[PDB]
């Protein structure tokens, strides 16, 4: 996942 | 070049952002030591709650050899995808700068 922003 | 770093792990990446010099926009594509051809893009940015802040956005790649963070759209190539950003937001948490 490392954990990356969520964008639409 | 200036906005491309090979190897740049995520901490190395937060620190270089943070550091007094840089401004909301200041960002970077770095390249995965391990996994060649995995790019992330690193930017500085202003959380009301938080105070300033490096978000990380994963950059995916297509099977013709193209890039994009989002569906909706993609580019060719890295310096098209900086092209775009750095002009709108689109989606990002702010627009690139430098």
């Amino acid at each position: 996942e490392g954990d990356f922003e969520e964008v639409l | 070049g200036s906005w491309f770093f090979k190897n740049l792990s995520r901490k190395d990446a937060e620190r270089q952002l943070l550091a007094p010099g840089n401004t909301h926009g200041s960002f970077l594509i770095r390249e995965s030591e391990s996994t060649a051809g995995s790019f992330s893009l690193s930017v500085r940015d202003f959380d009301q709650n938080q105070g300033e802040v490096v978000k990380h956005y994963k950059i995916r790649n297509l099977d013709n050899g193209g890039f994009y963070i989002s569906p909706r759209i993609t580019f060719p190539g890295l310096h098209e995808l900086v092209r775009h950003y750095t002009n709108a937001s689109d989606g990002l948490c702010t627009r690139l700068s430098r």
